[PDB]
């Protein structure tokens, strides 16, 4: 076509996103993680996970309010992925990187699983 | 604004 | 923080929620301009416009599954903006950029009246 | 994947 690209336009959607979550607004499931509970937008999940994306196509988990992640998933690790679902930013350090990356393959959020495994590979 |  | 920043992030989940736009899955509200429907998701259109914005942090409104705009709005001026909305690309022609400009005023979209507006000028 |  002959259109015109606002640069910034993604990246200004997903700052508001963050807005919104952050302020509880539409905010539309609870996803628990060994009883740490995080609010969120089941479409922004969907977006960034492969794993949420399978659950809330499924005709009868996408109408669930609460989600319940496998007892062998960190929260902490939990709270870094979904922060890096809503901002492009992700907090990776020496004591989180193996929470963050068996997060990410839970999830399937394959960029983030690569990060990892190339930055546990540059410390052996 | 730019062409993409 | 010593964050690290996945660049393609944003545009990526954009995309993403355009897909589901598209299948219609997890569309939550049917947007009425003069009897042409469009179904969205109620966050993205609070994240690109300040109309959408107040709607839907409303406490009576944001329970609505049916938002009717004013008559004096035009449904292609709509469609090209909902399509920016979710793909940050602007249909922007000679025969539309008068009706796109007066839909972007009222759904206050600064960034897409302050292109128009541009065009204009540069035409006169 | 970048430093902001
Ligand atoms: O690593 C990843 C990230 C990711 C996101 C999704 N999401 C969607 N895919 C296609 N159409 C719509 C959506 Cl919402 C699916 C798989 C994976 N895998
Ligand atoms: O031009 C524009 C685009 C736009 C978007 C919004 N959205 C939000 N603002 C702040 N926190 C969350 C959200 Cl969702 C408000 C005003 C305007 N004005
Ligand atoms: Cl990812
Ligand atoms: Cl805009």
């Amino acid at each position: 076509d002959s259109c015109i690209q606002f640069t910034r336009h993604a990246s200004d959607v997903l700052l508001n996103l963050n807005r919104l979550r952050s302020r509880d607004i539409l905010t539309d499931v609870v996803i628990v993680v060994s009883r740490e509970q995080f609010r969120a937008h089941k479409t922004v999940l969907m977006a960034c996970s492969g794993l949420f994306y399978s659950i809330f196509t499924d005709q009868l988990k996408c109408n669930l309010s609460v989600i319940n992640l496998d007892p062998e998933i960190n929260p902490e690790g939990f709270c870094i992925l979904l922060d890096f679902m809503y901002t492009s930013r992700l907090n990776l350090r020496e004591g989180n990187i193996m929470a963050v990356m068996a997060t990410a393959m839970y999830l399937q959020m394959e960029h983030v699983v690569d990060t990892c495994r190339k930055f546990i590979k540059a410390s052996e | 604004w730019v062409i993409p």
